[PDB]
């Protein structure tokens, strides 16, 4: 019942790792080996891992009857470690100058596993190759480059990052002044608003109202110094502002 | 100007009423705002103090250069050279329950967190009884055991403190 296309839940990102192979075959002409027969090259490798082991692999003479006249050149997957590449290739032939002339690409990644060879039957014609005009034989070598790619489709990802914390450094800074009032915490010296009673401070008194500071200070801190008498302002009004100059606000 | 207000009874020092002392040097300060913004201070002057010995305090367990600045945010109420310093001024605070300079600090530390030292801002959010900051560390070393556990923080941390390594894998679990 049903069954449509699959998700993936994760972006699709690939690795390449692109590596080359140059591979020089001295004295060409004289190698001579006849219909069906290869000539194995060296193993190589990417250098990023060893653990994929590649080497080229030429038939001077190509192999089967369709490729009569041809040169045929094979890529091969000597060892790997029981898991399936999915490896790209070109190749091509270095000419005397030294610009690639005969390059012939994989138009899509193939599958390699170890032993098994993907590759272009008919590459180059043998006698376009020995015309001797073309170049391509440069003191009788012939010089073949590869240039392999490695796709892997690998996922690298990261998840939360959670961020430095947190929020609210709350300010109560009006409490504190409430309660040198509410409680009324053993104040240091009386003042009388009209003959009524209150005791207050005189650090923040001197501190947030110079008039307070000149009649603590000059000529009363020695004799006088607990008792002083505000005997101009109505009770009702003054304790509005004397709950204003320390909790700073007024309700 | 009401920070500069108050903190003109700091460094003017604007007679106070009693001498504190740390380790030998001598600072000057009231009893008022200490008591009112210092619950520790307030049990501390009114019970077997201020009978005897009013006058003269030996306040011999904390360094000058943080001392400093505790006694300008007891006063001024703002800390400015905080942030550089923030490693002892969080143990200051604690030690006389000072709780908003306690959660300043705990902020200034959780925003200066790093793979490196992690297991000792662990270790002083254990000993110095921080929960914002403990929480906040235990998440950093849920998210960065990948690269802390192979610093030696880490190892000292295990060998000496058992229960902190438990309680962040109680955490770290489901």
């Amino acid at each position: 019942s049903s069954g449509p296309v699959a998700e993936s839940r994760c972006y699709t990102q690939i690795k390449v790792v692109k590596f080359s192979y140059m591979w020089t075959i001295n004295n060409f002409s004289f190698c001579r080996e006849e219909m069906g027969e290869v000539i194995k090259s060296s193993t190589f490798s990417s250098g990023a891992n060893d653990k994929l082991k590649w080497c080229l692999r030429v038939n001077p003479k190509g192999l089967d009857e369709e490729s009569k006249d041809y040169l045929s050149l094979y890529l091969l997957l000597v060892s790997c470690p029981k898991s399936e590449v999915r490896a790209k290739f070109k190749f091509s032939i270095l000419n005397a100058k030294g610009e690639e002339t005969k390059a012939m690409e994989s138009q899509r990644a193939y599958r390699f596993v170890q032993g098994k060879d993907w590759g272009f039957k008919k590459f180059i014609r043998r006698d376009f190759l020995l015309d001797e005009a073309n170049g391509l034989l440069p003191d009788d070598k012939l010089t073949l480059f590869c240039e392999v790619s490695v796709v892997q489709d690998s996922v690298n990802i990261s998840g939360q990052n959670t961020m430095n914390m947190v929020k609210v450094p709350e300010c109560r800074l009006a409490d504190e002044l409430g309660g040198l009032w509410e409680n009324s915490r053993f104040t240091d010296c009386c003042l009388c608003v009209a003959g009524q009673e209150f005791q207050a401070h005189k650090a923040i008194l001197a501190a947030r109202s110079p008039v307070f500071s000149a009649m603590f200070e000059h000529e009363m801190e020695e004799s006088k110094k607990n008792r002083v008498e505000i005997n101009d302002v109505e009770p009702e009004v003054f304790k509005e502002m004397m709950c204003f100059i320390y909790t700073g606000k007024a309700p | 100007r009401l920070a500069d207000e108050l903190g003109g009874l700091w460094e003017n020092s604007r007679f106070t009423d009693c001498c504190l002392c740390v380790a030998g040097q001598e600072f000057q300060a009231h009893k008022a705002i200490l008591a009112a913004r210092s619950p520790v201070f307030s049990a501390m002057f009114e019970h077997e103090m201020e009978e005897s010995k009013k006058n003269r305090v030996e306040i011999n367990d904390v360094e000058p250069e943080v001392f400093k600045e505790m006694m300008c945010f007891i006063y001024t109420g703002k800390a400015p050279n905080l942030d550089k310093m923030a490693d002892d001024l969080l143990a200051a605070a604690d030690k006389y329950a000072l709780e908003r300079l306690k959660v300043m600090c705990e902020d200034a530390l959780c925003s200066n967190l790093s793979v490196e030292n992690a297991a000792e801002i662990l270790i002083l959010a254990d000993l110095h009884s921080a929960d914002q900051l403990k929480t906040q560390a235990v998440d950093f070393i849920n998210y960065h055991a990948s690269d802390v556990l192979e610093t030696s923080g880490w190892k000292s941390m295990v060998v000496s403190h058992p229960h902190l390594v438990a309680e962040a894998y109680r955490s770290l679990a489901s």
